[PDB]
RNA sequence: GGUGAAAUUCUUGGAUUUAUUGAAGACUAACUACUGCGAAAGCAUUUGCCAAGGACGUUUUCAUUAAUCAAGAACGAAAGUUAGGGGAUCGAAGAUGAUCAGAUACCGUCGUAGUCUUAACCAUAAACUAUGCCGACUAGGGAUCGGGUGGUGUUUUUUUAAUGACCCACUCGGCACCUUACGAGAAAUCAAAGUCUUUGGGUUCUGGGGGGAGUAUGGUCGCAAGGCUGAAACUUAAAGGAAUUG
RNA sequence: AUGUUU
């Protein structure tokens, strides 16, 4: 009874991606980045800019016409984080605040089996 | 004389007429004498035999490899050379192959090639230690040895010749459309120098 | 200043043939054109539904189904079993601590032609009066039990065909199966099958796939 | 002196402890010594939970969680106040908080 | 195993090593089993097989060479087969197959 | 008794061609003066002729093999990857 | 100074000092 | 993209992100613990083969064959060396962006050797439990690993029962832990670091204030880096250990 | 985030 898009929230440090494609996932509809909505080159992660970027995201998805989407949020992944960034929940936010129905939301960060020995060497980063 | 690798005298009955057909084949390593070799679409998967690229699985190695069917072998040929496949695409029938250079060939599916490694393997591994043995080395190949660098020569015999110091003079790297006479040193070098890193450019 | 969704048209993903429920979904696609026809754009793609969405029955909320569109017929993209997956949420909260995860992979070919790689997981649990606070096997049961598991999974497939393993998966009759060959061995709570893989397809067979 | 009676981790009869690296900084820390933490949130965290079970189509989705195991090294977990420290007596105190 | 029970023979029983020896046995019937090591010649062991054939001996097939064969029946010399006159206190006749 | 303590047999090059040379010589020298154990009579009787060719002086039977060794690791790997391939093709 | 970095320069010192005395003889 | 903030960098040759595949090499997450094995270094995917080992059980066998060990040998993290293969990631060097007063440091982007493997070296670590090995004795307790013994035991079916898992109790061996210490210690603390001026079970190694100095020299080992052995002159009244209060 | 000596 609706029509069902992807939401693709890769929400890592320093940026958050919300990127809408279809079902499978080969076509895309309005991907948008919280950098786009923001000029600080330090609030492209933030919340705010998240919102805003979510909030442009499901109004250009409601003019080519889905309705809802399934929710797939990720981190950074790799090796980095697994930590989703602060602008993947003001993301998900938007979206469902923004009349788009919510479906199926499930975390999708890549998870090795101990692989690719991590940046920063064995002493790691001295702040 | 004048290859690293042995050969295999292998007998085969001529099918259309009552007599024995001498064939001289690169021998691969681990094949002896008296071994029964079998070649053709429907030979097994063993050590010495000839088979289609079509008709092995991915990762067979092979040797002796045909660029085109029929050529009667034209890759993988020197000792401890051998070639890897790599995938097959059926339709259009074509495998894909590694080249003792590495590089990717897409070669015909009828195309034969001798299951296993070329014979003589490590060859290069020992210094020769000698310009006697170099010699005995190129007296059975061709006279390409010993070699006079260019840079020791008059101007009128080669580029590099000529100064009151031994140097090229100019940049060693002659282009590709440069013409005979003067492609002498590196020619259409893509880089020069100390190769560092990892190999196989994608 | 051109707006590409003018110039895309959708289509009806029509893609199980016997889960429970043929409407999946929809996808859109640059219509077809001489040189770049949608059919071609089309019958690659895999959509990944959860066999909750599929089935109608929200016990099912793991186990996502992929799903290859195999053939574009009028703008119903009939599609194949392509491979399941648990979700990554399941499968973290089935895999806790103070247990033994025992983890038994096999690749077997199916009854006509599909060959596939199984991924089955266990976990030991405790018995209803334990006072021990760990449960944990002794590494020659783990090894009874993955030698279990690989007979059974290479006995289930080897004697259907892809859409039979299908519908003996989704009852999720394997796992019985593991659990009463294994309750000799250990208690084995969580027994599943957390993943089909596809890792060859056959010849085509629109034949067969013609079966929705 | 020894300030901790076995030592600032956990390893006696093993010898050897392969290396995690630390979630925060990268540092490379015994597995037995870095400070691990499981973090199991929901994934709407206090707040959009209402508005998402508004706007989901399925009656009572139930939604799920992330897990997260996080190791920390000890100049990490300090920074961040995972960990504290404590006085003498209360360091002899394996009990979780 | 099947060295346990070579060991048993030779140390005990009675038994003819080699070729000329064996087929002789083989032609005079007084042969019981014949055991022939993995890498003796092909056309050797067809002979061998036709003369148990014609005689009615079993054919054991080590799974060893001539030295492995030799070692089994306790020699510091190649055997490439051995021929069982009398098993004595020892089960190799009728434990094969 | 010992008469070289390290050269063997690369003492016939004397003083010559730096010690590291004389040394990857030797190894290969070794190798491929050393007899080798018949794959087909059991024998230690195969000995190098030419590179690639060895041959058993016991049973006559020559099998081509590696410049300096009979079996190189190279030929061995090829061999065992054949046999797996040729066992995932028969079934 | 830090142990370790006197033992490294006491290193250098070391192969100076061997450098300096293999080229007399 | 990256950061605290930036910049180097990539980007209408479409960067980043997304989807279907492919290739390469590395690693073996979560399970993973005051848990296991090994002489130590170390060892964490499955399965197959090969030999090995502790503990347990034993009314099996020998009968002192044993303990510790100069000289002498085997193994020995990482880094490093030689020659091949491999070279995804990270990454001494190097190049760069930013900060700073300077910052060829921390932070950022690349990136060679290296990181991986085969064949040879190297033989060093806060190679630590900073606690030699063997033997006996001197408190209490609960866990836990492996084996064994017993039970009107719970649970699983084969068809009596049996094993499997679990509970209770005991026991041997092990990783450890908690309390108290008769006791020990300078104390921190210690079931050994106790059974020491009431001083002796056996044995090996090492130290004699701090520097100079693990230096010089000699010998020896190594391809090298270096390893082992190792002074003296001279200089100095402290250096150091634990704990207390600020 | 940084701020040099006595
Ligand atoms: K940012
Ligand atoms: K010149
Ligand atoms: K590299
Ligand atoms: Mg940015
Ligand atoms: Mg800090
Ligand atoms: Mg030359
Ligand atoms: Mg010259
Ligand atoms: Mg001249
Ligand atoms: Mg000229
Ligand atoms: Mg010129
Ligand atoms: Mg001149
Ligand atoms: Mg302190
Ligand atoms: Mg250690
Ligand atoms: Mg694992
Ligand atoms: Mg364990
Ligand atoms: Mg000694
Ligand atoms: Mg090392
Ligand atoms: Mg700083
Ligand atoms: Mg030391
Ligand atoms: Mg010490
Ligand atoms: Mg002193
Ligand atoms: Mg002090
Ligand atoms: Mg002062
Ligand atoms: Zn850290
Ligand atoms: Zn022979």
């Amino acid at each position: 009874s609706q029509v069902f898009g992807v939401a693709r929230i890769y929400a890592s440090f320093n940026d958050t991606f919300v990127h809408v494609t279809d079902l499978s996932g080969k076509e895309t509809i309005a991907r948008v980045t919280g950098g786009m909505k923001v000029k600080a080159d330090r609030d492209e992660s933030s919340p705010y800019a998240a919102m805003l970027a979510a909030q442009d995201v499901a109004a250009k998805c409601k003019e080519v016409g889905i309705t809802a989407v399934h929710v797939k949020i990720r981190a950074t992944g790799g090796t980095r984080t697994k930590t989703p960034g602060p602008g993947g929940q003001a993301a998900l936010r938007a979206l469902a605040r923004s009349g788009l129905r919510i479906g199926r939301i499930e975390d999708v960060t890549p998870v090795p089996s101990d692989s690719t020995r991590k940046k920063g060497g064995r002493r790691g980063r001295r702040l | 004389s004048g290859r690293g690798a042995p050969l295999a005298k292998v007998v085969f009955r001529d099918p259309y007429k009552y007599r024995l057909r001498e064939e001289i084949f690169i021998a691969n390593e681990g094949v002896h004498t008296g071994q029964f070799i079998y070649a053709g679409k429907k030979a097994s998967l063993n050590v010495g035999n000839v088979l289609p690229l079509g008709s092995v699985p991915e990762g067979t190695i092979v040797s002796n490899v045909e660029e085109k069917p029929g050529d009667r072998g034209a890759l993988a040929r020197a000792s401890g050379n051998y070639v890897i496949i790599i995938g097959h695409n059926p339709d259009e029938n074509k495998t894909r192959v590694r080249l003792p250079s590495g590089a990717k060939k897409v070669i015909s599916s009828d195309a034969r090639g001798v299951i296993g490694v070329i014979a003589g393997g490590g060859r290069v591994d020992k210094p020769l230690l000698k310009a006697g043995r170099a010699f005995h080395k190129y007296r059975l190949k061709r006279n390409s040895w010993p070699k006079t660098r260019g840079v020791a020569m008059n101007p009128v015999d080669h580029p590099h010749g000529g100064g009151n110091h031994q140097h090229i003079g100019k940049a060693s790297t002659i282009s590709r459309g440069a013409v005979s006479g003067q492609k002498a040193g590196l020619i259409a070098a893509r880089r020069t120098g100390l190769l560092r890193g990892s190999q196989k450019t994608q | 200043v051109v707006d590409p969704f003018t110039r895309k048209e959708w289509f009806d993903i029509k893609a199980p043939s016997t889960f429970e429920n043929r409407n999946v979904g929809k996808t859109l696609v640059n219509k077809s054109t001489g040189l770049k026809s949608a059919s071609d754009a089309l019958k690659g793609r895999v959509v990944e539904v959860c066999l909750a969405d599929l089935q109608g029955s929200e016990d099912h909320s793991f186990r996502k189904i992929k799903l290859r569109v195999d053939e574009v017929q009028g703008k119903n993209l009939l599609t194949n079993f392509h491979g399941m997956d648990f979700t990554t949420d399941k499968l973290r909260s089935m895999v806790r601590k103070w247990q033994t995860l025992i983890e038994a992979n096999v690749t077997v070919k199916t009854s006509d032609d599909y060959v596939l790689r199984i991924f089955a997981i266990a976990f030991t649990r405790k018995q209803a009066n334990q006072v021990k606070r760990h449960s944990y096997a002794q590494s020659s049961h783990i090894r009874a039990i993955r030698k279990v598991i690989s007979e059974i999974l290479t006995k289930e497939v080897q004697g259907s065909t892809l859409a039979q393993l299908t519908s003996k998966l989704i009852p999720e009759v394997i796992n019985k199966e593991i659990e009463n060959a294994t309750k000799d061995i250990f208690p084995l709570q969580n027994i599943h099958v957390r993943k089909v893989k596809l890792l060859k397809q056959p010849k085509f067979d629109v034949g067969a796939l013609m079966a929705l | 002196p020894k300030k901790r009676a076995s030592n600032g981790r956990n390893k006696k009869g093993r010898g050897h402890v392969k290396p995690v690296r630390c979630v925060n900084c990268s540092k490379s820390i015994p597995k037995d010594k870095a400070i691990k933490r499981m973090a199991i949130r929901n994934i709407v965290e206090a707040a959009a939970v209402r508005d998402l079970s508004e706007a989901s189509v399925y009656p009572e989705y139930a939604l799920p969680k992330t897990y997260n195991k996080l190791h920390y090294c000890v100049s990490c977990a300090i920074h961040a106040r995972i960990v504290r420290v404590r006085s003498r007596e209360d360091r002899k105190n394996r009990a979780p908080p | 195993s099947i060295n346990q029970k070579l060991a048993l023979v030779i140390k005990s029983g009675k038994y003819t090593l080699g070729y000329k020896s064996t087929v002789k046995s083989l032609r005079q019937g007084k042969s019981k089993l014949i055991i022939i090591a993995a890498n003796t010649p092909v056309l050797r062991k067809s002979e061998l097989e036709y003369y148990a054939m014609l005689s009615k001996t079993k054919v054991y097939y080590f799974q060893g060479g001539n030295n492995e064969l030799g070692t089994a029946v306790g020699k510091l010399f190649r055997v490439g087969v051995v021929s069982i006159l009398e098993a004595g206190d020892s089960d190799i006749l009728t434990t094969l197959a | 008794a010992k008469r070289t303590k390290k050269v063997g047999i690369t003492g016939k090059y004397g003083v010559r061609y730096g010690s590291s040379l004389r040394r990857q010589v030797k190894k290969l020298e070794i190798q491929q003066h050393a007899r080798y154990d018949c794959s087909f009579c059991g024998k230690k009787t195969v000995k190098r002729g030419a590179a690639g060719i060895w041959t058993c002086s016991c049973c006559k039977k020559t099998v081509a093999g590696g410049a300096y060794t009979v079996s190189t690791a190279a030929a061995a790997t090829v061999r065992s990857t054949i046999r797996r391939l040729r066992e995932m093709v028969e079934a | 100074m830090r142990a370790k970095w006197r033992k490294k320069r006491t290193r250098r010192l070391k192969r100076k000092r061997r450098k300096v005395r293999a080229r007399s003889k």
